[PDB]
């Protein structure tokens, strides 16, 4: 019985992958090798972002374009004014433990969670004038390694417990838990039209979800070691993922497998952060050895170098003007490029 | 003929100290002005800076001012300034030496502390206090410089081509010059002397017994420092004390009236070193001039 | 129980095998349309100059 | 020139101020990692030290002590253990009746790179009930590899020469101490450890180390 | 419920001295940048004091400057005005008004119930009419200008809008000439270029009927006041 | 105070070689040292430098090296 569908296991997979090479007519570098070089990507830092006393693991842009998020060990969850460095709140966390963050898409709300296996909504716009919790989503029974909203009212999380989960914000209930991932959820991020999502994990496989029913569509699995970030490509038909194995890979949802791989033989460290340019021609990736690189996404020729940090860049985002760039490190300061 | 004879003097060799001054001239004002600037606002963030962004200025302010000596002695001991500039410019460079050497003595009382007192550290160390402590230093050098504002001139007579800025103590019959001497040596050089003997011996004492605290480096640095702080200006003090006490009628002032001029170069050669120790004994440095 | 779980992870494995796929030439082509089509409006790929920059 | 967002401005100033007060209310305490086996003893010892990842808290000879029971995080460690890189020490604590668990916890936890200089103060718990285990059962039921007598004493050393032989960087310091489940000297223990931490990290900052 | 409310009210003769307090509760006082105004009994809105998060910045009318002072006790959460040496161009009603500043924040936007006190290069804001009769369902304009131009050179204009309905404490409408304030229905949009700006009501409802004032924000002044009548 | 003596000691010297080398014996060298031999002279400018010397012996002002 059970053997039996274990070799049928098998066999679907080698149905998969036969199905995969038949539709590999082409390889990204070869349809693109006419495309000229993006040039040198030269950027400066137009604006350090003091005032965190410890890590900052995660930020996130506001849809405004021009507000800021920053989680630090710090115990501060505090969001900025990033054309003036204004600090216009700073938000003391129940914890300080705080992995991951995110700052809805009208602005009205942040959230933040980490360790302490919650996800903690703060309601910005208060009529106290004061910032408050609103909600603890609990419920996960791993670190809450990411998170993002889809709207005021529905966030979606990825765990430590190798699930993802999307919550009903006013109940504070999942209405939807995305199992399957064998090994734990490190990244997520949402594609552009919204009606779909795709989640990184520790077992080097990344997959699509849709949040309406809760299946996933397609896994990927071309990866070394754990995908630490994902990235969903300006369009919707592709992501690209970051991983321990030093590589950036992109992948195509209708190619349904990996369209390039990112990689130079100095970089011998992990990637925990990546993001595109507002036309999808850049990856920027953030890697251990403290700066990020800036790769030409259909050349895979690296085009520039964000050096500049003191330790480890933990996180980085991309305005949704396409303006600039923001990069968060274990040295405890943002910085933002242009 | 405008004299009898003229000559180009002998230039001795404690006069020669030229190269003294211009060794500490040229190396130590770019070494001080960088260790001003890695330990300035941005990195006084911290407390620990903050000791080392006064002494570095401290001893930068006194390297700074280290030309009119250099021009003063190649010059043969005439003063080709003005007397407003004569009250004012040694007094600040004494200012500024005795400013770095309680720096250095209250360095080694919170470097004590540290040890000692960790627990007590902690609790009310920060900022304002370590500020407070660099505003004493700087006080207490300012009290033991007035003498130097309120006695200093320029004077000459019937030498056209000559003025020396001097002191002068006409007055009562009090030993108007000897009571600055004592003051001096005791506060300005005895009492840090024996600070830093007293503090960093008990340092090592402390720090040497638990074998999680003990270094070869603590040894070393502490070492270093008192050693050269010692040798570079015991011969200015010492030379300080027989300039005074000696009678007028010399009957050894001739070889210390040369000597002087090599003494303040010699104590000028602590200035140099005093940035030497903290960026060797830094637990890095190596970019931290351009990670600030 | 131990096979209900195979189950579910080749119940799920057929759903992915019956799905649809492009060839990736023409996957490859979309990405390239889409990049050359923003080509003209992504400040960090050409340079947005001093006057429009909001933060120099 | 601003114009009213002044206004904004004193109120970033007005932030920056708190920021600056917390954390210097936050550097005046120290944190502690708090490790080991299952039922080994990690919540004992705070139970008798008068008090997802839970925080534990007591002050002691005025040092207020964070202990950070992380254990309770049953997911990848790699992926989360270095959140705790700049702790002030690691509380690694085993129980002597269980075992071989806890000698690979505390390789991994010796030689990790983000606890590179970080000291240890070991906590060879149960030492009471590990004598009547001896008594019974001799510890080449444990480690075969025992040449050695069925005394207390050498068979204690030894478990104690195995953990710390996990040790692969001369630049820490494991403060082995046995608990014997009256405790109440750990805080003690601790004290001591962080107090010699405390002094060598002021020797850092000052450049004596 | 946020609430400011004032009080210390009564007679006095002239050149005599008097304290209001307003008692802040509700929300979070030590954040705001608390105000006073005042309401001559017969006439329009002027601005008296100001006193910001924390008590770092303090400033007055000139006409007020020197005698009267303000003061917040955020312990307590009371505002205070003591009014000294007082003249009989400052009788009035007189309005604690909140206020909290950063980026995308609604100034001005809550208002206490006031107090009576009675004895026995500015940017100057004008409205093109005191009143106009209008009817439930219909759309109207107001209209006012600036001696200058309240576009800043970041882009903002800071003019806002207040309806005073009969018998009530102003309310925010409109601030930054453009943004509606949290709670004012849909009915009100504003607009305006600089120098010359305007409040559109559109679908009047019977409620609605009120005096509208602006007030600019650029520098340390309210309109006259227009009356809309049913 | 005392700085008229050099003048009312010259006037003494009823010719220009003893004058002038007279005027010159009042200096700041830091009388054999200085003159070992004279440039009618010396039996003035001997008297006059030691004049000097003296003089400048007792003054409370010291040319005290600076630093």
């Amino acid at each position: 019985e059970l053997d039996q569908l274990r070799q049928e296991a098998e066999q679907l997979k080698n149905q998969i992958r036969d199905a995969r090479k038949a539709c590999a007519d082409a390889t990204l570098s070869q349809i693109t090798n006419n495309i000229d070089p993006v040039g040198r990507i030269q950027m400066r830092t137009r604006r350090t972002l003091r005032g965190h006393l410890a890590k900052i693991y995660a930020m996130h842009w506001g849809t405004d374009s021009r507000l800021l998020v920053s989680a630090s060990q710090d115990g501060k969850l505090i969001i900025w004014d990033s054309y003036t460095t204004n600090k216009v709140h700073a938000i003391p966390l129940r914890s300080s433990w705080v992995m991951t963050c995110a700052y809805a898409p009208s602005g009205n709300y942040v959230a933040c969670g980490g360790l302490d296996n919650i996800c903690s909504i703060y309601n910005l716009k208060t009529r106290e004038g004061n910032v408050r919790v609103s909600r603890e989503l609990a419920g996960h029974t791993g670190y809450l390694s990411c998170c993002r909203f889809l709207d005021d009212n529905q966030i979606v999380t990825s765990s430590g417990d190798t699930t993802c989960a999307l919550w009903d914000i006013e109940t504070g209930q999942q209405t939807t838990t995305f199992t399957g991932h064998t090994g734990d959820v490190m990244s997520l991020s949402l594609a552009p039209d919204t009606r779909l999502f795709v989640s990184g994990a520790c077992d080097a496989s990344a997959k699509l979800w849709d949040v309406r029913e809760g299946m996933c569509r397609q896994t990927f699995t071309g990866h070394e070691s754990d995908i630490n970030a994902i990235c969903f490509f300006p369009n919707g038909n592709a992501f690209a993922t970051g991983s321990d194995d030093a590589t950036c890979r992109l992948f195509d949802l209708r190619a349904d497998q990996e369209l390039m791989t990112y990689s130079h033989d100095n970089i011998i460290c992990g990637i925990t952060s990546v993001s595109f340019s507002k036309s999808g021609r850049l990856l920027l990736a953030g890697y251990d050895d403290f700066n990020c690189n800036v790769w030409d996404a259909l050349k895979a020729d690296r085009a520039g170098v964000l050096a500049g940090h003191d330790n480890r860049v933990s996180c980085l985002g991309v305005t949704d003007d396409g303006m600039a760039v923001a990069t968060g490190s274990w040295d405890s300061f943002l910085k933002i490029w242009n | 003929p405008a004299d009898g004879i003229h000559l180009p003097k002998r230039q001795p060799g404690d006069v020669a100290a030229l190269i003294i001054y211009s060794v500490v001239f040229l190396v130590g004002v770019p070494g001080n002005a960088l260790v001003v600037w890695v330990t300035a606002f941005e990195a006084r963030r911290a407390v620990n800076a903050i000791w080392f962004l006064n002494l570095a200025v401290a001893d930068l302010l006194s390297c700074l001012a280290l030309p009119v000596l250099f021009t003063t002695v190649l010059n043969h001991n005439y003063w080709y300034f003005d007397a407003t500039a004569c009250i004012v410019l040694p007094s600040l460079i004494l200012l500024n030496m005795y400013a770095s050497i309680l720096l250095l003595a209250t360095i080694s009382a919170d470097r004590f502390l540290l040890v000692f007192k960790p627990i007590w550290c902690q609790k009310v160390r920060g900022t304002g206090l370590a500020w407070m402590a660099c505003g004493v230093a700087w006080v207490l050098a300012l009290l033991l410089t007035i003498p130097s504002f309120v006695y200093r001139e320029a004077y000459k007579d019937f030498y056209s081509e000559h003025t020396v800025c001097g002191i002068n103590y006409g007055g009562g019959s009090f030993p108007k010059e000897k009571a600055v001497a004592i003051l001096r040596l005791m506060v300005g050089f005895v009492l840090p002397l024996l600070t830093l003997n007293i503090c960093y011996t008990f340092l090592l004492l402390r720090t040497w017994s638990r074998k999680a605290t003990r270094s070869t480096k603590t040894l070393k640095v502490v070492m270093a420092v008192v050693i050269c702080f010692f040798i570079f200006w015991l011969p200015y003090q010492v030379t300080g004390v027989m300039i005074a006490w000696l009678p007028p009628s010399s009957p050894t002032l001739k070889r210390v009236e040369k000597l002087n001029s090599l003494c303040v170069s010699l104590a000028y050669i602590n200035c140099c070193v005093n940035p030497i120790i903290y960026v060797m004994a830094g637990q890095g440095f190596h970019g931290r001039l351009l990670r600030s | 129980a131990s096979i209900a779980q195979a189950r579910k992870l080749v119940e799920q494995l057929k759903m992915e095998a019956n799905i649809d796929r492009i060839k990736v030439s023409k996957a490859a082509a979309d990405l390239m349309a889409y990049c050359e089509a923003h080509a003209k409006e992504d400040p960090l790929l050409t340079p947005v100059p001093a006057s429009e920059n909001p933060f120099r | 020139l601003s114009a009213e967002e002044r206004a904004a401005l004193e109120r970033s100033k007005a932030i920056e101020k708190n920021l600056k007060e917390d954390g210097i209310s936050a550097a005046k305490d120290v944190k502690l990692l708090l490790l080991g086996a299952d039922n080994s003893g990690k919540s004992t010892i705070v139970k008798q030290m008068k008090i997802g990842i839970v925080e534990t808290h007591f002050t002691f000879k005025n040092l207020h002590f964070r202990l950070f029971d992380v254990g309770g995080q049953r997911s990848e460690r790699k992926k989360w253990i270095h959140c705790f890189e700049d702790v002030t020490a690691i509380i690694f604590c085993v129980d002597l009746s269980d075992m071989h668990e806890s000698l690979m916890l505390f390789d991994s936890i010796c030689n990790n790179k983000f606890f590179i200089d970080t000291s240890i103060i070991l906590f060879l718990n149960k030492k009471d009930l590990f004598g009547e285990k001896i008594k019974k059962s001799p510890l080449t039921i444990c480690f075969p590899e025992y040449t050695g007598p069925n005394t207390y004493e050498d068979a204690a050393a030894y478990i104690q020469a195995q953990f710390e032989s996990k040790n692969r960087s001369p630049n820490k310091e494991i403060y082995c101490h046995m608990t014997c489940a009256t405790d109440t000297n750990n805080a003690q223990v601790i004290f001591d450890a962080v107090t010699d931490i405390i002094i060598a990290n002021n020797l850092r900052g000052c450049g004596l180390y | 419920d946020v609430q400011l409310v004032e009080s210390g009210g009564g007679l006095v003769q002239p050149g005599g001295s008097r304290k209001l307090s307003c008692s802040a509760s509700g929300f979070a006082f030590s954040s705001f940048g608390m105000h006073w105004v005042r309401q001559a009994p017969e006439k329009g809105l002027e601005w008296v004091a100001y006193i910001s998060s924390g008590s770092g910045t303090i400033y007055y009318a000139d006409t007020v400057k020197g005698r009267f002072t303000i003061s917040r006790d955020d312990p307590k959460n009371t505002l205070f005005l003591q009014m000294t040496s007082l003249r009989s161009e400052d009788t009035a009603m007189y309005y604690c008004v909140r206020s909290i500043y950063y980026y995308g924040s609604s100034p001005f936007d809550f208002w206490g119930q006031g107090t009576t006190l009675t004895v026995s290069s500015d940017i100057v804001m004008t409205q093109a009419t005191s009143s106009v009769p209008v009817t439930p369902g219909e759309s109207v304009s107001i209209s006012c200008r600036s001696s200058k131009s309240l576009l800043h050179s970041n882009g903002n204009t800071y003019l806002y809008w207040f309806l005073q309905r009969p018998g009530q404490s102003p309310q925010l409408l409109i601030y930054r000439m453009s943004n509606l304030a949290s709670g004012v229905p849909d009915r009100f949009s504003g607009s305006g270029s600089g120098t010359a700006f305007t409040l559109t009501i559109s679908r009047l409802e019977a409620e609605d009927v009120g005096v509208y004032y602006c007030m600019q924000h650029l520098e340390y002044t309210f309109g006259a006041g227009t009356k809309l009548e049913l | 105070l005392l700085r008229q003596k050099i003048e009312e000691q010259a006037a003494k010297y009823k010719h220009s070689v003893p004058k002038k080398c007279c005027y010159d014996g009042a200096r700041v060298n830091f009388c054999e040292e200085r003159v070992a031999r004279v440039t009618l002279c010396i039996r003035a400018f001997n008297e006059c430098c030691t004049i000097a010397n003296k003089i400048r012996k007792e003054s409370p002002h010291k040319p005290v090296q600076l630093g």
